[PDB]
């Protein structure tokens, strides 16, 4: 559950 | 260094025991919050004047204070209340009323009445539109098992929270429509990520986008015609914009890199966003009609999650500088950066509609909490705590 960047506001 | 000195007198209360709300406390705390004013401590007051005439200019001038706020609070058979303030000069025009007003409100708008006083006084002394009657939206992870995520809204200062949406999955990144009547957010309610828009008054929900892979990070354009967001169905995150009148979607970025966290410029044409295309996240900019994006952040190792001011003069962001991450400001004309926060794991900053304050999340324990920092760097504060972890704060437009 996330955007799969590992950097963003929205990773996990 | 500290904000302009100002005396805020406890408001005069006529009646049963103690007042139902400390109207002058609200007015002091608001003004302190903006970074612009250093309200004199209540204990250190030379006089508790209860009206414009019971004010002694000498007393106040003598302490470096050229304006005093006094007010009154009276009750009405009708269960309602009368709330009034007078802003009195104690500088060039000693004893002059610079601003004043009177409200009739129900007990539930007492905080509101204090915030109206704040806004009026604020604007008279600084010439900047007050932002104390504007709200914030955020996500709370509670200890409830069934619907642990809770899209909430409250007054910028933590009081008067309510629930917009409960979910058994996660909710991310709320965004206010410029008229303040809707919120856009990412929900995982389906098993999958999806971008919806919810009418606050109604609870009505409009489905916006659910493509394969990822759907997130919404931003409403200032003119109210568009929604920018990120989609990763092409393979990496890229910026898309939707025409709200028609439902039509444009692709704004193409790039094997990830492009996310759109933010508008006041012209509803350009966006600033975050891209890893250069390795560590950096802030970039692009027109929605195409052209290549341009990097705009050269200070520090990493800059992400931007919020452009309503006048387009500056932007706030999460920046890694001197080896760690804080909320920092970038003057869009000059290029200068100023570090604003000093807490730990500072994320998601959001500007107040008058650009005087930032709300952001910070790390405390195994949980999140909300912090407020004045845009000048002078005032820092944590908001009242709540029942669980708080992420993704969004400051509303003027309301
Ligand atoms: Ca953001
Ligand atoms: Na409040």
């Amino acid at each position: 559950k996330g955007d799969g960047t590992g950097w963003s506001s929205e990773r996990g | 260094d500290s904000g302009r000195p100002i005396g805020v007198v406890p408001f005069q209360w006529a009646g049963p025991g103690a007042a139902p709300e400390d109207i002058g406390g609200i007015v002091a705390a608001d003004l302190r919050n903006s970074g612009k004013f250093n309200p004199l401590d209540r204990a250190r007051l030379p006089q508790q004047p209860g009206s414009a005439q019971e004010v002694q200019p000498a007393a106040w001038s003598a302490l470096g204070i050229d304006a005093v706020v006094v007010g009154q609070v009276t009750p009405n058979p009708d269960g309602s209340y009368n709330v009034a303030y007078q802003l009195v000069d104690t500088g060039g025009a000693p004893g002059t009323v610079l601003a004043q007003n009177s409200y009739k409100v129900n007990k539930q708008w007492l905080r509101y009445a204090g915030h109206t006083a704040s806004d009026e006084v604020f604007e008279k002394l600084t010439g900047i539109k007050g932002a104390f009657r504007t709200r914030i939206a955020y996500v709370v992870q509670t200890n409830g098992g069934q619907f642990p995520y809770e899209l909430r809204v409250s007054d910028y200062d933590g009081y008067n929270q309510f629930v917009v949406h409960r979910s058994p999955q996660p909710l991310m990144s709320p965004a206010w429509s410029p008229d303040g009547s809707k919120l856009a957010y990412v929900t995982f309610e389906s098993g999958r990520s999806a971008l919806v828009i919810q009418t606050l008054a109604n609870g009505a929900v409009r489905q916006v986008a659910s493509f394969p892979r990822h759907n997130g990070a919404p931003a409403f354009s200032p003119d109210g015609s568009k929604l920018a967001f990120a989609l990763s169905k092409t393979g990496s995150l890229n910026l898309y914009v939707m025409d709200l009148a028609s439902g039509q979607i444009r692709q704004v970025t193409d790039g094997r890199s990830n492009n996310t966290e759109p933010t508008w410029f006041p012209d509803s044409q350009n966006l600033a966003f975050t891209s890893d295309q250069a390795g560590r996240p950096q802030v970039y900019k692009v027109n929605i009609n195409g052209g290549a994006p341009q990097r705009i952040t050269w200070e520090g190792s990493q800059n992400q999650d931007a919020d452009v001011s309503s006048d387009g003069k500056f932007m706030v962001m999460v920046s890694s500088n001197g080896g760690q991450q804080h909320i920092a400001k970038q003057d869009l004309a000059t290029g200068g950066v100023q570090v604003l926060s000093s807490t730990f794991l500072d994320e998601t900053p959001s500007l107040a509609p008058n650009g005087t304050m930032v709300i952001y999340s910070s790390s405390q324990g195994m949980g999140s909490v909300l912090n407020l920092v004045s845009t000048d760097g002078r005032f820092k504060a944590r908001l009242p705590a709540t029942d669980g972890q708080v992420k993704f704060p969004a400051w509303s437009p003027y309301l």
